[PDB]
């Protein structure tokens, strides 16, 4: 027994919980994701490989990215913890090899939010990877201003 | 390409590919010399055409 | 299985080459 074993409280209290404590494992499996619509190419992994805590060790449960929420999207591409970036950075040099594990201490709380809802109010009513701005922004070229809100806490 | 437009605009350009399909026909001569002709001119004509093109 | 671009590619993973009279499936997630 290190899990326990499901018992009621009291005389007829009608109650059967249990406990499951979880991890990942950092894995390696290297996943290059071609882009040729910005020059900058990147591979991240396949998002962690989620593990569970039983003995003091991780024993796999398999793909961390479909499990997991949430994920960044380069143009769709899940991105979250438990990866590694190879990074290929352009210049007016040339081009320079860099690398950038991401690591959840690289994970960042940011939403990127429209001009008229608040910038830290975020919106879970509305969906996870989308909202529909429906405010007018105006385009003149030589002011032409994409106004949203990075927040960056 | 998927352009998955879901929640997400999502762009994968997943290239994919088909080869032709040739066929090639290979002809041999040998004699009483029991030696490989040089030399000699084999003429295929494609005769499943109706003439001997 | 392999994320290319946010396409849980099944199939088709790039370069996938095809015959005569194939059928190519379209099994993402």
């Amino acid at each position: 027994n290190v899990l326990p074993t499901l018992t009621e409280l009291a005389a007829g209290n009608g109650t059967f919980t249990g406990s499951l404590q979880f991890t990942i494992v950092p894995n390696n499996t290297v996943v290059q994701i071609p882009s040729s619509l910005t020059k900058t190419s990147f591979a991240v992994y396949t998002n962690g490989s989620l593990a569970i805590v039983l003995n003091g060790k991780a024993y796999s449960l398999g793909p961390a990215g479909l499990f997991l929420l949430p994920f960044v999207t380069y143009t769709g591409s899940a991105i979250g913890a438990n990866a590694t970036a190879i990074i290929t950075v352009s210049d007016g040099v040339g081009t320079s090899t860099t690398q950038v594990p991401i690591t959840a201490e690289n994970f960042t709380p940011i939403r990127l939010a429209p001009f008229q809802v608040p910038a830290q109010v975020p919106l879970p009513n509305a969906p996870k990877l989308k909202y529909e701005y429906n405010g007018s922004i105006v385009i003149t070229p030589q002011q032409q201003v994409l106004k949203i809100y990075v927040t960056s806490i | 390409s998927l352009s998955v437009q879901g929640t997400t605009s999502e762009s994968a350009s997943v290239n994919v590919q088909y080869v032709p399909l040739t066929s090639t026909i290979t002809a041999t001569v040998v004699n009483q010399e029991g030696s490989p002709l040089a030399g000699a001119t084999v003429q295929l004509y494609n005769t499943t055409s109706g003439s001997n093109t | 299985a392999v994320t290319i671009n946010g396409i849980t590619f099944y199939s088709p993973v790039p370069n996938q080459t095809y015959k005569y009279g194939q059928q190519l499936v379209l099994s993402i997630q």
